[PDB]
């Protein structure tokens, strides 16, 4: 349960992070269970939500076990929560503009 | 010479992890850069595999736990990073809110070179056996009625294709929708065939611009055979439609296989586009020479494409989907890209034991 | 490999037969069985020599490592073999006809794997006490 | 670990005492007939694993001579046993018993396993 | 393989040998206990004497063990580590106390004790075990 | 007469031809 707070258009950095410094698989979905960023092995996917074209990630901090989501053009909309899967610690973070 | 006994020879197998060994069926001479891996790195198959069938067993298979599809991820690296040796590798390298992160450019010398690849086994040590689910209906995980012993399983061909599992193996009864959990929207429906879908891409005499025809009359009725057994899975209800990949990263979005060495991206884009209610299409593909690394994150240049027709005909026999959890009716838009799911679905019905063959029991002696 | 590779694997047939039927293939088994290039001809006799030749003696010291251990038991090459140690009525506590008749190997070590260190002292220890005195 | 265990062996008293007795570039030349001679010792171990194996379902595991309890039968070439280890070499035991070797390892068989069962009783 | 546990005896060397024979049976336990790079056709003829070599070894360590269970089998036991026969013990072979043997004495001592006798004893462990067959 | 002579052609170049000595050796067991 995070608060994390934009004004308009910013990127924020929304993150979860694993102990294994391997590059595992995780996801990230909102609210209604919609995929809005995915790990597919060493590629990045998408899903077909509303923040399909705005959404991104850091490709080279994977390898870490860090593992962001980088929001670009915030609009009022995207106040919701998100969630982020990596094997079991579905953390929700949740953001306001 | 009272109550307890040993026996040498008994029946029981314990779960193991050991390291398997490759042996295929290399040919030595040629420089197609298969053979040449598999040359100084496995054995000669065996001309008569010895298979025992068990009787009256019932094993509790997995696969989206084995450990076989590691040791397969690591041989199939280490065969890319000896065969297609990049002009230019940019592997980040990363040694808080921002980690020094250089990203080392390593170059090299790269011709081009022969590129096709050829069934590998994966034969156990002694000491262990590869149990093996016969049955033609696997879920994938689960109590498998019907098991059999063997050294190593079938020649497995280690193709890297995303969207599409293409030379494969072909199920046997209809289409498999194995996958983990049918609830998450997170976990990659691999879908079996049993009809080699065939594709034919080409490169004709743009030296980038390529096409991939596949006939509309055995896709319709091979999306016509999937989309039987979902309603199965979510309700007679649903009228399914597929669609178009979703967007992200190129090589995962777009068939991204290869052939000679040379790195296509095709686009199945009219290739699912079809509701559902309750001739041969053509496919524009290119060919990259910037593309992205699936062994590590990277970034790989390669040489300029090579001159002449470049001809590719294969087997689609295999899908990759995801769902989409919407409010209903549920489209399934494809993916791919992590390869070892072109592993999980060709190693499903395998597993490697550990024979320990000394028993205790008790009698009267 | 070619050897002694296929003898442990030829154990593991007949798995999910009841124990009686199992024992009556152990003595049996055990009875009845234990191109025009120049440089494939060269790593045919060389190198894929060498390592079928690394795992035929792999299954051997396999093999000796498990006669040596029934060595320290007191049995050393018989495959049926008995021993002076008493059975605890605490291991299972199951009938001895529940135990033979209707249970497979699979079925039954899965029972007893919980001891099965305990068992493999007392039979190193009652073969030290059978040779000291 | 014997595979040969040869000493020319040629007389039978000869043949059983010594038996107690003696068994108690050109890199290319020399690693492919450096394998063909790793072939003969690991084969010639599990040639004696394989015996050594046969002979422990008789009884007779590890004891190089062993005596058993089966006596010859009539049609077993019945010559005189003083003069058999007098002058008869070992290779003229198989052209003397021809069919009998098949039916000597059969009774053999069951000469331990009904003896198994009689101390068992 | 097998040379780890052929040097693995020494242990108990410098002990007593009421002491050393009870180590034994912990070392009974104890004695229970790769070259794929990119290689070039003048590595390839090379790596393959330094694969050879090192098989050459571990076929000797199964063969010198084998050497071993040979002799001992002839002496009635086959196997046994602890193994006490039917011969008895003569008196002029270095006449001690019992007490004055296992409590005061370490092995290498036997060795400057008994090497005058060791191949006379060895002789009559072949003919008992033939007299009682 | 149900034989036929089957013809079959191929290339066919000029050879030297010299046997050398060849040894026949035994496997390993024999
Ligand atoms: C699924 O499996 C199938 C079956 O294996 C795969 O299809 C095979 O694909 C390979 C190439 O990807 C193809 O091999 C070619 O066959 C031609 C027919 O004989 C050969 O002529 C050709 O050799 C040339 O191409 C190589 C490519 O670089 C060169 O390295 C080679 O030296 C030859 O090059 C000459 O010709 C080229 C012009 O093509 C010229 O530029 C050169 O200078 C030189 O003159 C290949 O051997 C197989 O024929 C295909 N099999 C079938 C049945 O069609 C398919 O790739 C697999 N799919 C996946 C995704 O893995
Ligand atoms: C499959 O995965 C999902 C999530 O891991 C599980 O289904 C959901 O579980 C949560 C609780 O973790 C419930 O609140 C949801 O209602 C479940 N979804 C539905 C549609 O009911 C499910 O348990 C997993 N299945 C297995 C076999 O592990
Ligand atoms: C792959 O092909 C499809 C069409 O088969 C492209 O998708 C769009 O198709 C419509 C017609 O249905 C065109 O009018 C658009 O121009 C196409 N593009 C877009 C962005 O809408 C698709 O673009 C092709 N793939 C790629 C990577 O370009
Ligand atoms: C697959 O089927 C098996 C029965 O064989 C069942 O036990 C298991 O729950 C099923 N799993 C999934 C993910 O469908
Ligand atoms: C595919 O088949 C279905 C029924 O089998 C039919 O409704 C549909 O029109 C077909 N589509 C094409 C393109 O043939
Ligand atoms: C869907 O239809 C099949 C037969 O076509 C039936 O067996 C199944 O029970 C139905 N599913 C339901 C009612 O949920
Ligand atoms: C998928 O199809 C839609 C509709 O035709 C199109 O707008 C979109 O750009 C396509 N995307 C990809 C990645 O093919
Ligand atoms: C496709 O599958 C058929 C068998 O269904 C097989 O004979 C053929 O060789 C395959 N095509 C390939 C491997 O290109
Ligand atoms: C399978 O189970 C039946 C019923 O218990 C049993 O009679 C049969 O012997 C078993 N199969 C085998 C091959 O033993
Ligand atoms: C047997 O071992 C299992 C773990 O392998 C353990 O969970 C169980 O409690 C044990 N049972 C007994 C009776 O010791
Ligand atoms: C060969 O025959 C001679 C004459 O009988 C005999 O003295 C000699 O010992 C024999 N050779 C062997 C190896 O026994």
């Amino acid at each position: 349960k995070k608060v994390v707070l934009g004004k308009k258009g910013d990127t924020v950095e929304l993150t979860c992070t694993a102990s294994q410094k391997k590059s595992i698989q995780f996801h990230w979905k909102n609210s209604n269970q919609i995929k809005i960023l995915g790990n597919q092995g060493s590629f990045l996917t998408k899903g077909p939500s509303k923040l399909n074209d705005r959404a991104d990630s850091r490709r080279s901090l994977w390898d870490q076990g860090n593992f962001p989501l980088i929001i670009k053009n915030l609009k009022i909309e995207d106040s919701d929560t998100y969630i982020c899967e990596v094997e079991d610690q579905k953390e929700e973070v949740q953001l306001l503009v | 010479n009272l109550w307890v006994t040993v026996y040498y020879g008994v029946p029981v197998w314990k779960d193991a992890e050991t390291t398997l060994f490759c042996a295929s069926d290399a040919k030595a001479y040629e420089t197609e850069k298969h053979n040449v891996w598999a040359t100084h790195a496995c054995v000669p198959t065996d001309p008569n595999p010895q298979e025992i069938h068990l009787e009256n067993v019932t094993e509790e298979f997995n696969m989206w736990k084995n450990n076989m599809v590691e040791q397969m991820h690591t041989d199939i690296i280490s065969l890319w990073d000896q065969s297609l040796k990049p002009c230019v590798k940019l592997t980040p390298l990363c040694v808080y809110r921002l980690i020094n992160c250089n990203t080392s450019a390593i170059t090299q010398a790269c011709p081009k070179v022969s590129f096709e690849p050829i069934p590998i086994h994966y034969c156990a040590p002694a000491g262990f056996a590869i149990l093996k689910c016969k049955d033609k209906k696997f879920n994938g995980t689960g109590p498998c009625p019907s098991v059999s012993t063997v050294q190593c399983t079938h020649g497995i061909k280690p193709v890297v294709s995303t969207q599409l599992l293409l030379n494969g193996s072909l199920a046997e009864e209809e289409v498999m929708i194995r996958s983990e959990n049918i609830t998450n929207n997170a976990k990659n429906i691999l879908v079996q065939f049993n009809t080699p879908v065939q594709i034919n891409c080409t490169r004709p005499n743009d030296i980038r611009q390529a096409h991939c025809n596949v006939s509309k009359a055995t896709w319709n009725e091979t999306l016509g055979k999937v989309v039987k057994q979902l309603r199965k899975h979510f309700g007679n209800n649903t009228i399914i439609r597929f669609a178009n990949s979703s967007g992200g990263d190129l090589e995962v979005t777009t068939h991204s296989f290869n052939c000679g060495g040379e790195f296509f991206y095709c686009n199945t884009s009219g290739l699912f586009n079809s509701t559902w209610i309750s001739d041969s299409i053509t496919l524009p593909c290119r060919i990259k020479q910037i593309i992205n690394m699936w062994q590590r994150i990277g970034q790989a240049m390669y040489a300029p494409p090579i001159q002449g027709v470049i001809r590719c005909v294969s087997n689609i026999t295999g899908l990759i989907l995801t769902r989409d959890g919407g409010s209903t009716t549920e489209t399934f838009r494809p993916g791919g890209g992590d390869m070892r799911d072109n592993w999980r679905s060709e190693l499903y019905k395998y597993k490697v034991v550990k024979i320990e063959p000394l028993g205790v029991a008790p009698t009267r002696c | 490999a070619v050897g002694i590779g296929a003898v442990f694997l030829g154990f593991l047939g007949a798995a999910g037969s009841t124990m009686g039927a199992a024992s009556m293939t152990l003595t049996v088994q055990a009875r009845n069985l234990l191109a025009p290039e120049a440089q494939q001809h060269l790593l045919k006799l060389t190198v894929w020599g060498i390592k079928q030749l690394q795992a035929r003696v792999l299954a051997v010291e396999r093999y000796l490592r498990d006669q040596q251990l029934l060595g320290i038991w007191g049995c050393s090459g018989k495959l049926i073999c008995c021993t002076n140690v008493p059975w605890n009525s605490s291991w299972s506590n199951r009938n001895l006809s529940e135990i033979w008749d209707n249970m497979t190997w699979l079925q039954w070590d899965k029972e007893i794997s919980n001891y099965t260190q305990i068992i493999y002292g007392l039979l190193e220890e009652s073969q030290n006490q059978q040779e000291k005195n």
